[PDB]
């Protein structure tokens, strides 16, 4: 216990092969190499606390792994004995959590790769990249709960797919299908269904288009139309503002449905207007200004085309647009000073009227605003917790459910160790979240409580 | 003067989730009798014109709505 | 009750005949009032939270009040009026629910519809017809290009679902995994395509591609997970025989040439087709 501390390699060597020549030398020092090594990667993790830089949470973790085999493959000749403690010795160190804190180790994981994956990561060799995120996924080997992980990193990869700021479609392909060898199909099926619909929508715009061409009568919509047909199982686009449409897109909603009834038939569509943007010219001003604004700021913009001073009222009844988002739109539009507000009061209320900036100047003719997806605000975690937290509840219900029947007869304890088996390669499940399920389903009468003892559950069908 | 608009479509409740609701067989492919023709109704759903001729002549209601397609 | 204590033969007579008609005939009066009220105005999903509420309560009162005998009565009186009076109404809207379901709601179907007799079967027949449609709509848009992939992983997939859908919330009425089986058995054989058997000979394909070496490839532990896998999808297709005529012939170039990529891998095939044939098969 004291020479491992520090350490001599002959004199390790020699240890090592005494110890390996008798029956019961060898349990000592496996459990003294795990808990040192366990010390050591947990003084690692812990030097570095919210610098800015997550690498460095998996960088260093791979030194160590990789300083450690080094000597495992030296001089105690790759015992398979040794693996297995530094291995369990390893799966501490991702899996530290500060006490009341949440695990944060999948969200970083998520977002390392991400940021991998985004154009911002400028010169930076597909082949580096390949070889970094091979190291990824045997860091990821060690991370108990994948399921957060897998929701973040659907999130993530919805966000880049949407408005095209993945490498290429080859390196999220490779990464999907080194996470499918990972964890299985299962855990990839939702995002291949995702590729799978990026890559179709440029032939359904093609088809679109032919269409388009092939009408009776030619049809000139008078803007340039791009759409993207998106599936209801796999997107995380789940949430549903009574908005108007504006007259200069009704032409081309009402044809594109009609297309897509004539080619899809039975396919109802859905709008998410809150996603789409667009472009809209300026000509009143000095020099034609382009914008790229969504379609509720558009919708604002063209009120303008008939009135140069518009009324809050006036503005919700053209949009239908409900008091915060429309707010928050006013606002953000103000915040170019692309309008004028004409009531003195910085709130904006009721009675508040808008005037056209006819004084705007814009140091670029064509101007973004910034995408807020790459931002990110603490509510939208803790949503993506909850729904996470909601799908356990559910999995944990089913694998209970699952287990009953398959015994028809079982303990309250033998039920809740094939739960953890089950389960443990998934997420991390707990021992009272398991015992509330289990209550939840006696009460919807899957199963009971067997007559010769409570702790003997019996299934009721 | 010039606009150009990117937007996103949302499908659910597809007909061909069930494709024929009086074959099992698929929105393109051939009935179960024929195995050709692709008769659009104005019911707004798409069936077969062996399915919907067999299945209107015994009973003129359409099953999926339970009301009358054409 | 305690009134006629000593008397040898029907003791619980006057009973019954004093105050348990009454109340039963005022009781199920009253619930027929209170149904038709609530169906004048609330929505199904609504309707099917009242009564279980109501049906709720009448055990708690029930207990509380009546003799320990009378439970099961007046229990039977107040499931007859409600849910058998408008049990084709439920029948009815029960096509929506299970083609777009949620979760709670249909399963309140199951738990309601099992008391009366009659209502139970209508709801199984519909689960068939929304769960093979299904499965046609993973097997019609199948691209030609790599086809044994395909079939292992897509029904799979459509059987691991529904199977997750139907325990969770259906307490798994035998009869109802029953009805699994029948769809997903008619989902794999068709004739629609061209060559006939096309699905079984494409099972050696699947097994041909696990037959090569493809030394680049997955673990061995984890390929006997897929044909463990596998043979579930083998039970369901009825031309067994046709598969073991053509899996001996892609069998026999791959053992001839060694292009198997190890022997144990194939004797463990062979040990896993035992099971579920066996004997000539094997
Ligand atoms: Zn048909
Ligand atoms: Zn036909
Ligand atoms: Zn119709």
């Amino acid at each position: 216990h004291n020479i491992i501390r520090q350490e001599k390699k002959n004199d390790m060597a020699n240890m090592y092969v005494l110890l390996r020549a008798v029956s019961t030398g060898l349990p000592h020092m496996i459990q003294e190499l795990q808990n040192h090594i366990h010390d050591e990667g947990l003084r690692a993790t812990s030097n570095l606390t919210q610098e800015n830089m997550p690498t460095l949470f998996v960088e260093s973790v791979l030194e160590v792994h990789g300083k450690f085999v080094q000597l495992i493959n030296t001089v105690l000749n790759g015992d398979q004995h040794f693996m297995s403690a530094l291995d369990k010795a390893l799966t501490s160190v991702v899996n530290y959590r500060e006490p009341k804190s949440v695990c944060k180790a999948p969200e970083l994981l998520a977002k390392y790769c991400d940021n991998l994956l985004k154009k911002s990561a400028k010169g930076m060799t597909e082949n580096e990249v390949e070889d970094r995120l091979t190291s990824f996924i045997t860091v990821f080997k060690y991370i108990d709960d994948k399921d957060v992980f897998q929701k973040f990193y659907a999130r993530m990869l919805a966000k880049r797919l949407i408005h095209g700021l993945s490498m290429s479609m080859d390196s999220e392909e490779a990464m999907i299908n080194k996470l499918k060898q990972a964890c299985g199909y299962e855990f990839t099926s939702k995002l291949h269904r995702m590729y799978t619909d990026m890559s179709v929508s440029a032939d359904l715009n093609n088809k679109f288009n032919n269409f388009i061409k092939n009408q009776d009568t030619v049809i000139d919509l008078g803007i340039s139309f791009q759409i993207y047909v998106l599936q209801a199982g796999a997107w995380p686009l789940t949430q549903a503002s009574t908005f108007a449409i504006p007259q200069e897109l009704e032409k081309s909603v009402q044809m594109f449905e009609l297309f897509y009834s004539q080619h899809f038939s039975g396919r109802k569509l859905t709008w998410l207007h809150y996603l789409c943007t667009g472009e809209v010219k300026m000509n009143y001003l000095g020099k034609p200004y382009v914008a790229m604004v969504t379609t509720y700021q558009m919708a604002v913009l063209l009120a303008f085309n008939n009135s140069e001073t518009v009324s809050y009222k006036e503005l919700q009844d053209s949009t239908q647009m409900n008091e915060k988002e429309l707010t928050k739109t006013i606002k953000s539009l103000l915040d170019v000073k692309m309008i004028n507000h004409d009531s003195e009061k910085e709130d904006i209320d009721a009675e508040s009227s808008f005037s056209l900036n006819m004084n705007f100047s814009s140091k670029r003719t064509k101007f973004k605003i910034t995408t807020s997806m790459q931002k990110d605000t603490p509510q939208e975690m803790e949503q993506t917790r909850s729904a996470v937290d909601e799908d356990r509840k559910m999995y944990l219900q089913a694998a209970i459910v699952r287990i009953m029947k398959a015994r028809k007869v079982l303990r309250h304890n033998a039920l809740i160790q094939e739960v953890i088996s089950q389960s443990r390669a998934r997420f991390n499940p707990s021992i009272s979240m398991i015992k509330k399920c289990i209550e939840v389903l006696i009460d919807k009468q899957y199963i009971e409580r067997s007559q010769a003892s409570a702790d003997e559950y019996s299934y009721v069908a | 003067e010039v606009k150009k608009w990117n937007a996103v479509a949302l499908w659910a409740w597809d007909i061909v989730v069930d494709n024929c609701a009086i074959c099992r067989n698929h929105i393109m492919d051939l009935c179960i009798e024929c195995q050709c023709t692709v008769a659009w109704g104005v019911c707004n759903h798409a069936f077969h014109f062996h399915c919907i001729s067999r299945w209107l002549k015994t009973r003129q209601v359409c099953p999926l709505d339970n009301r009358e397609w054409e | 009750v305690h009134v006629e204590q000593y008397k040898k033969k029907f003791p619980l007579k006057f009973y019954q005949e004093i105050f348990e008609s009454p109340f039963l005939t005022e009781t199920g009066e009253y619930y027929k009032q209170e149904a038709s009220n609530l169906l004048q105005e609330s929505n199904c999903s609504q309707y099917m939270e009242k009564v279980l509420g109501r049906l709720k309560d009448e055990e708690i009162r029930c207990r509380k009040y009546l003799h320990p005998s009378s439970y099961t009565k007046v229990i039977h009186e107040c499931q007859q009026r409600m849910v058998a009076d408008h049990l084709q109404f439920l029948h009815a809207e029960c096509h929506n629910i299970i083609r777009q379901e949620k979760k709670n709601d249909m399963a309140n179907m199951y738990v309601l519809l099992r008391a009366v007799s009659t209502g139970l079967p209508h709801m199984i027949q519909e689960l068939q017809n929304h769960i093979h449609d299904e499965g046609l709509r993973a097997t019609s848009n199948l691209t030609q290009e790599n086809m044994p992939t395909l079939f292992v992983e897509s029904v799979l997939e459509v059987h691991g679902k529904f199977v997750q859908l139907i325990n969770t919330v259906l307490n798994g009425d035998q009869h109802f995994m029953s009805a699994l089986d029948k769809a997903l058995t008619s989902v794999v054989n068709y004739r629609e395509p061209k060559s006939v058997c096309k699905a079984p000979e494409l099972l050696a394909k699947y097994c041909d591609n696990l037959l090569k070496k493809s030394a680049k490839g997955m673990t061995e532990n984890e390929v006997e997970d897929r044909l463990t896998s596998f043979i579930t999808v083998f039970k369901y297709i009825d031309d067994k025989d046709v598969f073991q005529k053509f899996y001996a012939r892609m069998l026999a170039k791959r053992l001839i040439h060694g292009l198997s990529m190890s022997m144990d891998s194939e004797e463990a095939m062979i040990n896993k087709l035992k099971q579920a044939c066996g004997y000539e098969f094997t």
